Protein backbone atom coordinates (compact mmCIF):
# COMPACT_ATOMS: atom_id res chain seq x y z
CA UNK A 1 0.00 0.00 0.00
CA UNK A 2 1.32 3.82 0.48
CA UNK A 3 4.42 4.26 2.52
CA UNK A 4 3.63 7.16 4.46
CA UNK A 5 7.56 7.16 5.70
CA UNK A 6 8.74 7.28 2.10
CA UNK A 7 5.50 9.46 0.10
CA UNK A 8 4.10 11.53 3.26
CA UNK A 9 0.37 9.63 3.78
CA UNK A 10 0.88 10.02 7.31
CA UNK A 11 -2.27 9.01 9.29
CA UNK A 12 -1.86 8.27 12.53
CA UNK A 13 -1.00 11.90 14.45
CA UNK A 14 -4.54 11.67 16.46
CA UNK A 15 -2.99 8.65 18.50
CA UNK A 16 -0.24 11.06 20.83
CA UNK A 17 -1.76 12.13 23.96
CA UNK A 18 1.36 13.98 25.62
CA UNK A 19 5.18 14.50 25.14
CA UNK A 20 7.47 15.65 27.90
CA UNK A 21 11.41 16.78 27.56
CA UNK A 22 14.01 16.72 29.60
CA UNK A 23 17.70 17.97 29.05
CA UNK A 24 20.78 16.50 31.69
CA UNK A 25 17.46 14.27 33.36
CA UNK A 26 16.70 17.56 35.53
CA UNK A 27 15.79 20.78 32.77
CA UNK A 28 12.13 20.15 31.54
CA UNK A 29 11.50 22.13 28.23
CA UNK A 30 10.10 24.35 27.88
CA UNK A 31 9.91 24.81 31.61
CA UNK A 32 9.65 28.20 32.83
CA UNK A 33 5.50 27.85 33.58
CA UNK A 34 4.81 28.70 29.25
CA UNK A 35 1.95 26.29 29.32
CA UNK A 36 -1.04 25.30 30.91
CA UNK A 37 0.79 21.80 31.96
CA UNK A 38 4.10 22.08 29.73
CA UNK A 39 6.38 20.34 32.16
CA UNK A 40 4.33 17.94 29.59
CA UNK A 41 2.92 19.38 26.33
CA UNK A 42 -0.59 17.53 26.66
CA UNK A 43 -1.55 17.06 22.97
CA UNK A 44 -4.89 15.79 23.94
CA UNK A 45 -7.58 14.99 26.91
CA UNK A 46 -9.71 12.35 27.45
CA UNK A 47 -11.85 13.96 30.60
CA UNK A 48 -11.31 17.90 30.85
CA UNK A 49 -12.28 19.43 34.50
CA UNK B 1 -72.29 75.90 25.40
CA UNK B 2 -72.59 76.45 29.80
CA UNK B 3 -73.24 74.70 33.07
CA UNK B 4 -70.46 71.70 32.12
CA UNK B 5 -67.57 73.37 31.01
CA UNK B 6 -66.46 75.95 34.16
CA UNK B 7 -64.36 72.49 34.68
CA UNK B 8 -62.28 70.85 32.10
CA UNK B 9 -63.30 67.38 30.00
CA UNK B 10 -51.16 51.30 22.05
CA UNK B 11 -49.59 48.13 21.21
CA UNK B 12 -46.06 46.27 22.59
CA UNK B 13 -44.08 47.89 26.14
CA UNK B 14 -41.98 44.53 26.51
CA UNK B 15 -41.28 43.70 29.78
CA UNK B 16 -39.54 40.67 31.12
CA UNK B 17 -38.91 39.94 34.95
CA UNK B 18 -42.83 39.21 35.42
CA UNK B 19 -44.17 36.99 38.86
CA UNK B 20 -41.64 34.63 39.79
CA UNK B 21 -39.38 33.99 42.76
CA UNK B 22 -35.40 35.43 43.55
CA UNK B 23 -32.41 33.42 42.79
CA UNK B 24 -28.86 33.12 43.96
CA UNK B 25 -25.46 32.12 43.24
CA UNK B 26 -22.16 29.84 44.20
CA UNK B 27 -18.80 29.01 42.58
CA UNK B 28 -17.35 25.69 44.13
CA UNK B 29 -18.55 24.04 40.90
CA UNK B 30 -17.94 21.01 38.43
CA UNK B 31 -16.11 17.67 40.09
CA UNK B 32 -18.77 15.48 38.07
CA UNK B 33 -16.93 15.73 34.71
CA UNK B 34 -14.82 12.40 36.31
CA UNK B 35 -17.74 10.48 37.25
CA UNK B 36 -18.61 10.20 33.91
CA UNK B 37 -15.22 8.53 32.73
CA UNK B 38 -15.29 6.37 36.30
CA UNK B 39 -18.83 5.52 35.35
CA UNK B 40 -17.60 3.91 31.61
CA UNK B 41 -14.38 2.73 33.22
CA UNK B 42 -15.93 0.34 35.26
CA UNK B 43 -17.98 -0.40 33.09
CA UNK B 44 -15.26 -1.99 30.71
CA UNK B 45 -13.94 -3.68 34.18
CA UNK B 46 -17.08 -5.60 34.55
CA UNK B 47 -16.79 -6.84 30.93
CA UNK B 48 -13.14 -7.11 31.42
CA UNK B 49 -13.94 -9.80 34.22
CA UNK B 50 -16.74 -11.49 32.46
CA UNK B 51 -14.32 -12.58 29.96
CA UNK B 52 -11.65 -13.69 32.63
CA UNK B 53 -14.69 -16.09 33.87
CA UNK B 54 -14.88 -17.19 29.74
CA UNK B 55 -11.38 -17.67 29.29
CA UNK B 56 -10.67 -19.65 32.09
CA UNK B 57 -13.67 -21.91 31.18
CA UNK B 58 -12.56 -22.44 28.01
CA UNK B 59 -9.56 -24.38 29.27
Amino acid sequence: GSIPYLDGTFYLNHTFKKVSIMFDSSVSWPGNDRLLTPNEFEIKRSVDG
Amino acid sequence: AAAAMTATRMPSSGSSPSVPSSIIAEEKLLALLAELEALSRQLAALTQQVSELREQQQQ
